């Protein structure tokens, strides 16, 4: 906004997004699908949920 | 139309000694 | 030929997951 | 739970 050998002045314009949180979840695990094997008719299956 | 297996996760009924 | 032994302890895992 | 003995060669 100003420049002189001895002074300046500058100007910044910042944009903030907060988010607001409804529920916080700290203790938490990871799902881990495995599943079964199941020996039908001579064929091999895998089966899950 | 025959009733097929089950499955229930359960080792200790597998258990081959 | 001599008689050695190791345990193998085994825990079921209910529906897979 | 099921508790097991592995025989394991020892000549
Ligand atoms: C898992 O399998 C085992 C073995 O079939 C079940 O344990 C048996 O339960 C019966 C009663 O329902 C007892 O008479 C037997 O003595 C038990 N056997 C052994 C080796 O412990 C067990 O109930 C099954 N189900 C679950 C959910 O564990
Ligand atoms: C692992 O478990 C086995 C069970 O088979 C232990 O075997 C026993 O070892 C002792 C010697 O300290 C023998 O006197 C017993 O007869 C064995 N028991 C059996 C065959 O049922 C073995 O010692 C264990 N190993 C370790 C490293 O702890």
């Amino acid at each position: 906004t100003h420049s002189s050998p001895t002074a300046t002045a500058w100007e910044i314009g910042l944009y903030y997004e907060l988010v607001i949180p409804k529920h916080i979840y700290l203790n938490n695990w990871n799902v881990v699908n495995i599943g079964h094997l199941v020996k039908s008719a001579g064929q091999l299956t895998h089966v899950t949920i | 139309q025959v009733l097929g297996p089950v499955i229930d996760w359960n080792v200790t009924q597998r258990a081959v000694y | 030929p001599v008689p050695k032994y190791v345990e193998v302890n085994m825990t079921s895992i209910p529906q897979g997951v | 739970s099921l508790r097991m003995q592995h025989p394991v060669p020892k000549y």
